Formats: C-alpha cells, structure tokens, sequence
C-alpha cells in the first residue's frame, strides 16, 4: 500500500482533468488535456511514476486497462497495471466525493486563473496542504519513509 | 488580464 | 531552512528548452520541456511543484525570472520564499553543470525510444531519481521532508 | 512508430 495509485478522470469546461490519488494518503497529482487518450494517460503515468515509487495502477476505466500504449508506458516505468473494479464499493463514494471536492475548489479559484489548467493546479495545491490534523502531501511522505525505514 | 497566469 | 529548498535551472535541447526544479538536498528533480523559458511557464511550473512538495524557498535560475512579476506572484500564491540563485557556494555552478550534462546523457541513451523530446525527459526523471547512488534521489527527498515533519 | 509514446 504505499506504492497504490488510482487513476480518475472528470470533465470540466469541455475538457478532460485526469488525476492520480494515492490510495492510503489522499495525496492527488493531476493534469488538464483535451481528451483521455491512451497516450496522455501513459505520458501522465510516465510523470508520475518518475516522481513517486509507483508500484500498482488501478485505472480509470477499460480503456486506459486494454491500451496497450498505457501497457507500454506501465512495462517502462515497471508499474504493475490492475483494473479499477470496486470489490470496495467504498472507492466509488470516495472517487465522486474527490471530484465533488476539486470542482469546488477549482470553483473557488477559477476567477484567480485565466486558464484551466491554472485553476487545477491551485486546486492540487490546496487539496495536497488541507489539514483533515495532518495533510495529504504530509501523510504521503510519512507513508513512504515508513516504507523505506 | 487581472489573473495570476496572465497578470494584463 | 532545507528540506523546503529548491534550484531552477533551465537548460537546452533540440531547439527546446527544459525547465529543471533540483531538490537542493537531495538531487531530486522535476523536469518538463517548454518552447521557450518566460516568466508565465517558470510561473505555472513552480505552481505544480508546490503543489507536490513542500517547497519554502526557489532560487531562481536567473535574473529575468527573479524579476518577472508573474513569477512573483506564483511564489506569492503557493508560500514560495523567491531568491536569487548566485553561486555563493562556488561548488553549486558545478553541481548544475553536471547534472545538467547526466540529463542529456540520459536523453541520449533513451532518445530512440521516444518520437517526442518530452517523453524522453520524463524518462530521464524516472532514470535520475530512482538511480541508486546507496539510496536514491527519491528515497533521500522522503526521508528528509518526513524527518522534518516528525 | 516503434515508440513508447508512438507504438505504431
Ligand atoms: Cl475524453
Ligand atoms: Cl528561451
């Protein structure tokens, strides 16, 4: 478990924001591209796993699960790629119940930003330093040193 | 633009 | 105070630029290419890395995005201490140097497996920061932002 | 294209 991230993708303004939370911390990465392809997901998995010790996707949905340039990018990275299927049904209410909370907070500042992708960032930002306590962004590295240690 | 990604 | 301190350096390639963040303490890095480097990219850049780490101080990589009033203004956003980034330390010229020379070797040894200069750089991220140097760039980053939170 | 980010 501290290697787990789930990919999601929600809609906005006409686009796409794809996001990868880690499981056990809340902590999210995300990213504004005009469509999900499997390209743009496995470029972003690409990202990511460049910057955190990314054991095991779950993705978003089917498609980005058959793509074999998500495959590719997965084999790349040696990320194990697993379905998303919620044997939890927990996972279902926390995915919409994270988006919910982005799109609010992209709300609260999307009149600070000109463009999307600015406003998403904030919205990282400010979903990543939230104190619930401790934050997200704390929890995630006391996770991994754990690990390590 | 009075935005902090375009400060015009 | 240096688990939250961080280098810009900006460096080029292919006609392109690539825009670096070092982790002062531990040589990890964040990277991504751009077309040019303006003060509106340095800015959104920094926004991202704020957003992933707990970054306190950015020194900046020169003297146009240490002036640039868009870029003040990401710092301001995000809590980023923005400084200047004269070598007073004569070693940290160095440092960049070579680290920017082992980005472009690593390039080279993935550039084939890429169609375009963006993948390969994020390659090179992954290559840098999970080399075993013996601990990683990755695994000194965590352990010295948690031993800072603890 | 035989690419990671181009497989045709
Ligand atoms: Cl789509
Ligand atoms: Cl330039």
């Amino acid at each position: 478990s501290p290697g787990i991230w789930q990919l999601d993708c929600t809609h906005l303004e006409g686009k796409v924001i794809l996001v990868a939370v880690h499981v056990a911390s809340g902590y999210i990465e995300a990213e504004v591209i005009p469509a999900e392809t499997g390209q743009e997901t496995a470029y972003f998995l690409l990202k990511l796993a460049g910057r955190w010790p990314v054991k095991t996707v779950h993705t978003d949905n089917g498609s980005n699960f058959t793509s074999t340039t998500v495959k590719a990018a997965c084999w790349w990275a040696g990320i194990k790629q697993e379905d998303g299927i919620p044997y939890n049904p927990q996972s279902q209410g926390v995915i919409e119940s994270m988006n919910k909370e982005l799109k609010k907070i992209i709300g609260q500042v999307r009149d600070q930003a000109e463009h999307l992708k600015t406003a998403v960032q904030m919205a990282v930002f400010i979903h990543n330093h939230k104190r619930k306590g401790y934050s997200a962004g704390e929890r995630i590295v006391d996770i991994i040193a754990t690990d390590i240690q | 633009d009075l935005k902090i990604d375009n400060l015009d």
